[PDB]
């Protein structure tokens, strides 16, 4: 990114963070 | 719990007459008995990455979303309502989703059929609300305000990043509602979820030349933020305004059969 | 082992259910500050509509297909929630909704109660979207025309994927979802938007040996953590 | 200036790339992130999630009825309800799920599945049933007798009313290639018992089957999914 | 008093029988009764970006300012005064200010209608002072000292920043006053306003071909200090020499009647 | 050399992009910046005034 | 900007700085 | 024992009436009897870098795996699946290994015979899988997930690297087996070392020109990790699809003589 | 941005080049490396056999 | 490699490990 717009940027991939435990495990 | 996953988890090796307990299904709860409780299993060390299958990774293709050949001597250029609507491929893969946060990368790229010419195209996006052209020589298209990209043909694609531009946090790709407040209005329809208007023609004045120009618009929806999962449609399509279903006469993908049938359950 | 869940004024003798279904992991509040917009003062009626309003009892009899209930359009007619909605401009509230379907021991079947949030609905055979009277039924609610299908042309066999519990009529005669505010915008229009869609599909039909069989499923929503702007007359 | 000279794949638009493109809208704020529930962030949490087979899956069970399977009172002990067969890939009970579609997408697989079995009798119904996993290679079982001896859970209705199955995943590749594959697998499920409802509950009860996928599930290769693709109508409109 | 403002302003909740007390208006005093004075309100921590009303993102859009379509054997050439006041929709949003600061960025666009030659176009700046062509091919084009872009037409468009070149520190949009010192001079033109000349030319000798070249100018400013802001301009203009008005026959932006009128005051 | 590779989008001219060009007038000083009363620095300060 | 004149470089959005009280308020 | 050899080992000066012992052959074992023992050596500081030699250095260069020439109105197309096993200089060089693993580097060179066309071309890549293209407006071309690149003529060659997308740790190219589970199943064809399809149409509709399209593919398979190595394979091959041998008439490269004959054993 | 010029061998396919190229499939998760035995590392190792 | 795949990369030309005694030694 060279742009000075930060929604300009390639995608970034790296969002590894999951719960799956509100969809699974929904529950209370 | 939150927690960052990268590759997909491991397993324990189990344990002469364990005792376990009942199950809640009915409870909603997907069960959560691993193959460690349940069956007798080995220590595998699990590197399969889960990369492949983030929101990130599942969306961000460059999918071909709209494509028209327009003769030169809508006559002369050709606008396009940015939707996801358009070809059912896509469509289906973001209608998984209830809403998304998308910034599109729309890529045009630009073919001539029948010493061929080098002409000069420009792709203006107009936002909605902003006036979109009638011709291919009106004055919406020297406008400042829209951003016009001037490419040629003879050159890599034209390439912008259109950002995330709806009035609300994400993009309700499912509305259920009406617009506006009139009681005439069209059911599914947001007014935030408009992207704009992709309007392209060719720069050059009127040439005596026998070419069409077939333009192809390929977005890229990245820094993608997606929620609330769907099921995914198994009819097919009727409209692009609306979710409305036929089914095929015969399964699979029919009204009374999604899957293709067999000859009894005991097959 | 019976409950009383007492919002309000309204109270409603239930039966514990054990994991009440928190629909995506989350519980309704009111709208934090720093996601806020209209910038006037809220009304929050804390017990006025945070009540639950117990729908009318429908009939599940064999040949029942479902039932849906647009929220909030089930509630824009009915009480002090019905008032604060037709006298403000927006809304911000959760629901939680108790579906309650009292049969005998003799009874079976089983009910997919699930949430669907932002359920745009499709017709069958037809390139006409659906009107206002098509989708906006109100208190009364709407039968499944294919359920199967979730009139969407989507999958009920996938369905589960929403904050959904189940009525097995062997194991329980209740289900619970307690819905957060899901919308892309942090208020919107109740007379216009419907945000969650309580769908009530039996998957698998009712059944006694007397052909003419019928159960009851209470319907009852409550609006927890309900925001307003925009008061007028 | 510098020095530059051009690689091949020079001007190519790779429409899997990852490159920073011109923003059309400079210094634009978009609309901040406000905190909707039930975020994804990986496609593998859609793909936990039980959802139900349609395990009667064939003629003459129009729409609803091809999610349950009916257990009688006129069938026998020892007969077969149903076999699932694991073909994610073919058009089978798992095609219409959540693991089935998701993995649609893709081209190679491989993780445990979880059937999930509910009984929607009636509360007084009792009798037994056996489910019976049969492992990849081995073919379908066709007495109860030979199928006693695999993978089973003799399941009892009036005691418990779902039971989890745990799928392995037993392969020697990382992965299962999606087709344009017979023996992945079998669930069968034998009368071990009669059903036994009283003189008022229905003789006529039922199976729902869920299937979900375990934390170990993973895919990659994505591909497009035969499940849809093709007229349009108002497609012009978007244009006009 | 001076301040960093990034993004719009917060709110903060209010305070039965409140007493507040009169106003000034009258001073010219715009009211500073803010919400949380006068009506309840909440919090609402704004995070809505102010940074595309800034003054530098007002008005650095690459506008049209210049196109020309000369005939190839002003003939063969064209040269253009650089003014702001060409097309209106930029004039009309450079009109909002008094004083303007600006580096211009012209980008010179090459386009040719009617086997399309590759022709060598010469984009000579001329300021104010320094002689102007009057053909193709006088000995004004190959002057040393003038700033001269030697581009062709397969390429991307020739761009170029003109600097600030107003001989006092801001340049007069509105000039209350008359060039020179002799009474028969212009109003409203000051001789220190003028950029000077863009002047375009192809490079290449006479050629037997009928091919006519479009050019197109893209003026951005950049580097924006702008001073006293004005009433926007709501009459339709007369002439790019003067601020002269005539209005519609009708409302709206009539010289009776600027806002379309509607039946009564109580409809 | 540096080894470089051409992207989609290269040679378009985007009219809202944001690059430095090549100056005309080298080593050219413009006239100081006098301090003139009522600078705007964004065009909201125009619109909070009555 | 690798050019070496300083108005040649890109347009430097970044002066958030205001003073809306010589508008609103010029007054003494 | 692994140890880390850049260059070729050095020599060491030997030593009037030495006495050695026996050998082991017969036990598999490559004769140790290192050139400092047997005979009269000198030191020899061998700087002789074995670098061209390596496995890496041996395998990756841009061999030319794919040409055909398709007409322009498998017609106006063509597809192909990514094998090693096309031509025979390079399948040799491959054959010498059992399991290779590499990632593939396609670099698409397309040329035109018979005023040339400035054409664009596309080149997807279908991975076994998904469905590959039957004509050349087929809507397979169109598909978001399968790794479409749209390079023109007059630009570099297209270049894209393909993985190791076996579902195996590696390639197997000698697969002693059969494929599936049902007897009819082919000898020597592993399902897991497909690659996928190479699918190259052109972009453009139907011009009436008389131009062959030849294309080019250059697979350079690089990261290459490669086990168990082979015997070099003497005869000539029958078939692509197994190492099937018929060897030539007479020697060399024969059947029943690989070596080119000669006289005698004492020539 | 940065002045550029292109030396001569440029857009060359030198059939014997080492540059990266582009990923036809990306975050490819590409099946993980089991030890295999007999590794050739070096057709050296090819060589010296008897 | 400017590329976020490290198979991407240029061909890693470097590995000058050996170890000849698993072929020409492959005894106990």
């Amino acid at each position: 990114n060279f742009y000075k717009d930060s929604y300009a940027a390639s995608a970034s991939k790296q969002d590894f963070s999951q719960d799956p435990s509100k969809f699974t495990e929904p529950v209370v | 719990i939150e927690s960052i996953i990268k590759t997909a988890t491991d397993t324990v090796k189990s344990e002469l007459g364990v005792v376990p307990s009942l199950n809640a299904v009915e409870t909603g709860a997907t069960s959560n008995t691993e193959p460690e409780e349940a069956i007798q299993t080995r220590t595998v060390i699990n590197q399969h990455g889960v990369s492949e299958t983030l929101v990130e990774n599942f969306l961000s293709r460059a999918a071909l979303v709209s494509k028209r050949s327009f003769e030169y001597k809508d006559k002369n250029f050709f606008k396009w309502t940015i939707n996801t609507r358009s070809f059912v491929q896509l469509r289906r893969k973001l209608e998984l989703f209830t809403y998304l946060r998308f910034d599109a990368e729309i890529t045009i790229l630009t073919t001539v059929a029948v010493g061929l010419p080098d002409l000069t195209l420009q792709a203006m996006f107009v936002p909605t609300g902003a006036l979109t052209p009638e011709k291919q020589d009106s004055f919406h298209w020297q406008s400042g305000s829209n951003a016009s990209v001037f490419f040629k043909i003879s050159d890599p694609p034209a390439r912008i990043t259109i950002p995330f531009m709806c009035i609300n946090s994400a993009y309700s790709v499912f509305y259920d509602g009406f617009a506006g407040f009139e009681k005439n209005g069209l059911y599914g329809i947001n007014p935030a979820d408009t992207i704009g208007n992709l309007c392209v023609r060719i720069v050059n004045e009127h040439q005596p030349v026998g070419f069409t120009v077939t333009v192809r618009v390929y977005m890229k929806p990245k820094h993608i933020k997606a929620w609330a999962p769907r099921p995914p449609r198994t009819l097919p399509y009727m409209s692009i305004a609306n979710a409305n279903y036929k089914g095929k006469e015969r399964a699979p993908n029919a009204l009374s059969a999604i899957i293709g049938n067999r000859d009894s359950v005991k097959t | 082992r019976v409950l009383q869940l007492k919002l309000g004024n309204s109270a409603i003798v239930t039966q514990e259910a054990a994991n009440y279904c928190c629909a995506y992991g989350e519980w309704p509040n009111y709208l934090p500050d720093h996601e806020a917009v209209a910038i006037d003062k809220p009304t929050q009626p804390e017990t006025a509509t945070d009540r639950f309003y117990t729908l009318k009892s429908v009939k599940w009899e064999t040949g029942s297909t479902g039932w849906w209930w647009k929220l909030p359009d089930a509630l824009n007619n009915i009480g002090m929630f019905g008032q604060n909605v037709q006298h403000h401009y927006l809304y911000r509230s959760g629901f939680l909704i108790h579906v309650q379907c009292n049969a005998t021991k003799f009874h079976q079947g089983a009910l997919l109660v699930v949430a669907i949030p932002e359920h745009q609905r499709g017709a069958h055979n037809t390139n006409t979207s659906p009107g206002f009277d098509d989708i906006m039924k109100g208190e009364e609610g709407g039968t499944f025309n294919h359920p199967y299908v979730l009139d969407d042309g989507t999958s009920l066999a996938c369905a589960t994927i929403f904050p959904h519990q189940w009525i097995n009529l062997r194991t329980n005669n209740s289900a619970t979802i307690v819905l957060p505010w899901m919308n892309a915008a942090p208020m919107d229009f109740p007379l216009r938007h419907n945000q969650w869609t309580l769908a009530i599909i039996p998957v698998v039909p009712l059944g006694t040996r007397t052909t003419s069989s019928m159960v009851p499923i209470t319907v009852s929503i409550a609006p927890m953590c309900c925001e307003f702007n925009g008061l007028r007359h | 200036g510098v020095p530059t000279y051009l690689l091949p794949g020079s001007g190519q638009f790779l429409t899997t790339d990852d490159h920073s493109s011109a923003p059309a809208l400079p210094c634009f704020n978009p609309t901040p992130e406000m905190h909707i529930p039930g975020q994804v962030r990986n496609m593998l949490e859609v793909v936990q999630v039980e959802s139900m087979m349609e395990i009667n899956n064939t003629e003459s069970a129009v729409g609803m009825e091809r999610l349950k399977v009916d257990i009688s009172a006129l069938t026998d002990v020892d007969q077969l309800l149903f076999n699932i067969p694991l073909d994610i890939q073919l058009d089978g009970p798992l095609r219409n799920t959540l693991v089935g579609n998701i993995s649609r997408y893709y081209t190679h697989w491989s993780g445990s599945l979880e059937m999930t079995f509910m009984f929607c009798g009636s509360f007084m119904a009792a009798g037994k049933l056996i489910l019976c996993y049969t492992p990849p290679g081995g073919s379908c079982p066709t007495t109860r007798e030979t199928a006693m001896l695999g993978t089973h859970i003799v399941w009892d209705f009036g005691l418990q009313s779902s039971v989890t199955l745990i799928i392995p995943w037993i392969s020697g590749s990382h992965y299962r290639m999606f087709n344009n594959n017979a023996n992945v697998g079998y669930v069968t499920c034998f009368m071990q018992t009669n059903l036994i409802v009283p003189s008022e509950s229905s003789d006529t009860c039922s199976l729902i089957g869920f299937i979900a996928a375990k934390d170990d599930f993973s895919l990659r290769l994505m591909r497009d999914s035969p499940d849809i693709g093709q007229h349009l109508h108002a497609a012009e409109a978007a244009y006009q």
